[PDB]
């Protein structure tokens, strides 16, 4: 009998359906940084705020940085492959890597630019860390952005939607509609679209991108 | 200042 | 033809020709990566003569005339592990890995030095 | 003529697998003898 | 002797205990005269089970550095564990004799004295732990609780 209630435990129906009543369509998440709520606050760090000026965008962009890492985390942002949709010759993702304001990287070619992160072994992201400068990169700003998700390039799928109107700073980006137990993604394969930039842009930038997952002597 | 728009 | 004679698992006639190889250029070109092959292989042939002082005295003779040799280390320390030289043995396996971190069966040589040396 | 680089014996893995073996089974011999003496 | 060590304190660390003391042990046979070593390959051979080998390591550490605060507090520690607790307390006074200064200390001899029993004693000495350090008061305000 312990094969029979196994199977029923492996994949409960009758439990599990309630009404089979989803509503299909993409939940839209809200960036806006001109209201203050708790909820924005956990995914926005830098702060509610004229448009300050770059060195102090870049004085606020290594305090987002100090503060990201303040916390007990820890960063494998390195520790995976990037393989985007198209280079310019001018910079690679290293300099979107790279911690710097100053420097940062650019695509060019098709219109929905496609940024790549594949992992080797399965790491179980929990925040997932990305800075926007609008008035900075208001030609090449990134407006509309999908962030994807799977084990594979095979078996990629949509996972949430992000609209920019007027972000100069860090993003993070907790997960927890794929798991409330968890709080936290599991995933070996994540993929990011930019399918239009700003006031009809052509191309965009990545000044900054981080990933992070939880975990007497003779010198 | 490109990304000329038709 | 004493490497073949060693590979048709005829070991004493390889023997005696690569003695007769080694006498012939002893007098001459120490040098030259001739005498180092034959000092290897009749090495490599007593130590598959189960005699192993005249083994080691060869190995050491290729290992002074040449360094960095990973395989004659690895070699070294068979020949001193399959005694009780465990000082020696333990030596040339360092060493071994130093000229190539990568060896499969020097890690396992390594751990089995290691734990005869504890136990002893 | 151009003298072809003679052929080097090679250490393989096979025979000194072998002679771990065999060491093993060597130390596990007495370590009985001594329980038993 | 650093580097088989460190080789010692790299299997430690992945949990490969056996392999730990196998190094552990040729580091000894390379120095001889040592405390922090002999420590850790106590602790190795508890982490296998052989709790009275380690002992025997420990008193042997002991008696070669008289004057060592962090063998006496492996010391105590397997007292404590092995319910010792009798020399244990000489143990700890001792340690706390040799370090008057740290709220660490203060906290064990307190512990120790209310598992054996003495309420003043361990009151005053969770207050004076109190006392020391704020950082770590989160135990303590249990412990004098507890002892309450």
């Amino acid at each position: 009998i312990g094969i029979n209630k196994v199977l029923d435990h492996l994949a409960p129906s009758e439990l599990i359906k309630p009404v089979k009543s989803c509503h299909n369509k993409p939940s839209v998440l809200v960036l806006d940084d001109r209201i203050v709520d708790a909820a924005t606050k956990d995914l926005y760090v830098n702060g509610f705020q004229q448009n300050p000026t770059p060195e102090n965008l870049q004085h606020m962009f290594h305090q987002g940085i100090e503060i990201l890492d303040s916390a007990r985390m820890i960063n494998v942002t390195h520790l995976a492959l990037w393989k985007p949709s198209s280079f310019k010759l001018g910079n690679p993702v290293d300099f979107a890597l790279d911690d710097n304001y100053d420097t940062f990287w650019q695509s060019d070619g098709g219109q929905p630019h496609q940024l790549d992160i594949m992992f080797s072994k399965r790491m179980d992201i929990c925040v997932m860390a990305i800075f926007f400068s609008m008035i900075a990169d208001e030609s090449y700003a990134p407006s509309l952005v999908k962030v994807y998700a799977g084990h594979s390039p095979s078996d990629a799928r949509f996972y949430k939607m992000l609209e920019v109107r007027n972000v100069n700073g860090w993003v993070a980006l907790r997960f927890l509609d794929n798991r409330e137990d968890d709080q936290l993604l599991k995933c070996q394969f994540i993929r990011l679209l930019f399918p239009v930039n700003h006031e009809n842009g052509k191309d965009t930038h990545l000044r900054g991108i981080r990933l992070y997952v939880p975990s007497a002597i003779l010198r | 200042l490109s990304d000329i728009t038709n | 033809m004493g490497v073949m004679y060693f590979k048709k698992n005829e070991f004493v006639k390889a023997k005696k020709y690569l003695k007769k190889a080694l006498e012939v250029v002893k007098d001459l070109d120490p040098s030259s990566r001739t005498t180092i092959s034959i000092q290897l292989n009749l090495g490599h042939t007593y130590r598959k003569l189960n005699e192993n002082e005249i083994a080691i005295k060869c190995f050491r003779c290729v290992l002074e005339k040449n360094d960095k040799n990973s395989e004659i280390h690895c070699s070294l320390g068979y020949l001193y592990l399959k005694t009780k030289k465990l000082q020696k043995a333990i030596d040339h396996l360092h060493k071994s890995l130093y000229l190539k971190p990568n060896n499969s069966s020097a890690t396992a040589l390594l751990k089995n030095a290691l734990e005869l040396n504890v136990t002893l | 003529m151009i003298r072809r680089a003679p052929t080097t014996l090679q250490l393989s893995h096979d025979d000194v697998t072998s002679l771990i073996d065999d060491l093993n089974e060597q130390k596990l011999k007495q370590q009985l003898n001594i329980e038993k003496t | 002797y650093n580097a088989y060590y460190g080789l010692g304190t790299s299997a430690m660390k992945l949990g490969q205990y056996e392999e730990a003391l196998l190094y552990f042990e040729k580091a000894r046979s390379i120095n001889p005269v040592n405390v922090v070593l002999i420590c850790c390959c106590g602790g190795s051979l508890e982490k296998l089970g052989y709790k009275e080998k380690a002992l025997q390591y420990y008193e042997l550490a002991c008696h070669l550095q008289p004057t060592s605060s962090l063998s006496k507090y492996k010391m105590g520690q397997l007292l404590y564990s092995m319910t010792r607790y009798n020399v244990a307390l000489q143990t700890f006074e001792e340690l706390v004799k040799l370090v008057p200064d740290d709220a660490t200390a203060h906290y064990l001899l307190g512990q120790t004295y209310r598992i054996v029993g003495r309420k003043k004693d361990a009151i005053k000495e969770l207050t004076v732990a109190m006392n020391l350090d704020p950082k770590g008061n989160q135990v303590i305000i249990d412990e004098l609780q507890k002892c309450h």
